[PDB]
């Protein structure tokens, strides 16, 4: 009955400041305190604070001294800005609608979230490795890593060029404010011929793939 | 601020069992002015109980909320499964509004031991400085499970990192992948290289190692 669409951009460095904005299409946008919420990879909802359409606002005080939210009722539109950011304000950034107007303040409408992420790092499409190992299925891995921001996704192929189906899916890590992550089919032990499989990855920056050996 | 506590931090069940989860208030909430939502990976948080007792609109009964004061609980009769999914309460009585740390109802099946495997770094990685020795572990249950590094027998600690991937959506497992990093420096400066792996599913730890140079 109502969306709320953000965007804003999505990696920044060390004592910038981070700009996000929604925009609601459907119902009226008036009266309802707008929220902005986030969420640190692997953490718990934080509030932030929460603007009317008047320009009221009220601010979770663990970030007033860097929040600013603001309004444009000529677009239907609110927007969060989070001064001096650090590694710490690395997040999934919402927006958020109470169902009334004047009611409690839980949200039934979201935004989709945008992942803001703050790192010293350059953005940098990742540089692959083979994971060759050393139970009538053998492990071959690949190892994606230095990428930023964490947004990438594995496929593999045979020598054959038809797809391997069997992938299994690990969350990046975060060092050195860039990201890693590993991935890694299991291949049937009495498959001795292929001499190697193909990895692959896509990253904003860049798609890259490797051929990684396979062992025995 | 208001703190709200949520336990257990994992509930682990079988669909048809009740579910129940608590979140406790570190002052009370006023008017009982509380909700709960249910998150799945990448979702936004989404909308289940208003008020403390009131079901959201399409959220089925088997969802029934209670509580008052400083203590609240979210009850779920008989789990389906789509019901595993990590939920947080919300607490609006008072500024700032604050969420609980949430509780993840997670699958529970028979035990299943890791298959492990270990991995060195590669000799091209090698050269670029940097040696990334990696051991996976995949479809074991439950989720919780010891990965060690050892190198010439010294116990590795503060350079490894772990990864652990969501529930199987068929057969309720998990796989995880740790990762040990040395410069190429240290790593050249020893031999054994060792992940030991523990999990109940294990009669005794398991261990995976390789020679430096001779995988």
């Amino acid at each position: 009955e109502v969306q709320l669409q953000q965007w804003g951009a999505g990696l920044l460095k060390p004592s910038e400041t981070l700009s996000l904005t929604c925009a609601v299409y459907g119902g009226s946008f008036s009266d309802y305190y707008w929220s902005w919420i986030r969420q640190p990879p692997g953490k718990g909802l934080e509030w932030i604070g929460e603007i009317n359409h008047s320009g009221s606002t009220n601010y979770n005080p663990s970030l007033k001294s860097r929040v600013t939210i603001s309004v444009d009722t000529s677009k239907n539109q609110f927007s969060l800005k989070l001064s001096s950011v650090t590694a710490a304000d690395t997040a999934v950034y919402y927006c958020a609608r109470p169902p009334h107007d004047t009611s409690g303040h839980y949200w039934n409408y979201w935004g989709q979230g945008t992942l803001v992420t703050v790192s010293s790092g350059s953005a940098s499409a990742p540089t692959l490795f083979p994971l060759v190992s050393c139970t009538s299925s053998v492990a071959v891995g690949c190892l994606a890593q230095d990428f930023l921001p964490d947004s990438i996704t594995f496929s593999w192929k045979y020598k054959n060029n038809s797809d391997i189906s069997s992938t299994r899916g690990f969350p990046s890590v975060l060092r050195g404010g860039k990201y890693a992550a590993t991935s890694q089919v299991l291949l049937p032990s009495k498959d001795v011929t292929d001499e190697h499989v193909v990895c692959k990855v896509q990253h904003p920056n860049g798609n890259k793939e490797k051929n990684v050996p396979l062992p025995v | 601020e208001i703190v709200l506590t949520q336990s257990p931090a994992t509930l682990s069940l079988s669909p048809g069992e009740r579910a129940t989860l608590s979140c406790g208030a570190s002052q009370s909430v006023s008017s009982n002015y509380l909700a709960w939502y249910q998150q799945k990976p990448g979702q936004a948080p989404r909308l289940l109980i208003y008020d403390a007792s009131s079901r959201a609109t399409g959220i089925p009964d088997r969802f029934s909320g209670s509580g008052s004061g400083t203590d609240f609980t979210l009850t779920i009769s008989r789990l389906e499964p789509e019901d595993f999914a990590v939920y947080y309460c919300q607490q609006y009585g008072s500024s700032p509004l604050t969420f609980g740390g949430g509780t993840k109802v997670e699958i529970k099946r028979t035990v299943a031991a890791p298959s492990v495997f270990i991995f060195p770094p590669s000799d091209e990685q090698l050269k670029s400085g940097t040696a990334s020795v990696v051991c996976l572990l995949n479809n074991f249950y439950p989720r919780e499970a010891k990965v060690q590094w050892k190198v010439d027998n010294a116990l590795q600690s503060g350079n490894s990192q772990e990864s652990v991937t969501e529930q199987d959506s068929k057969d309720s497992t998990y796989s995880l992948s740790s990762t040990l990093t040395l410069s190429k420096a240290d790593y050249e400066k020893h031999k054994v290289y060792a992940c030991e792996v523990t999990h109940q599913g294990l009669s005794s730890p398991v261990t995976k190692s390789f020679n430096r140079g001779e995988c």
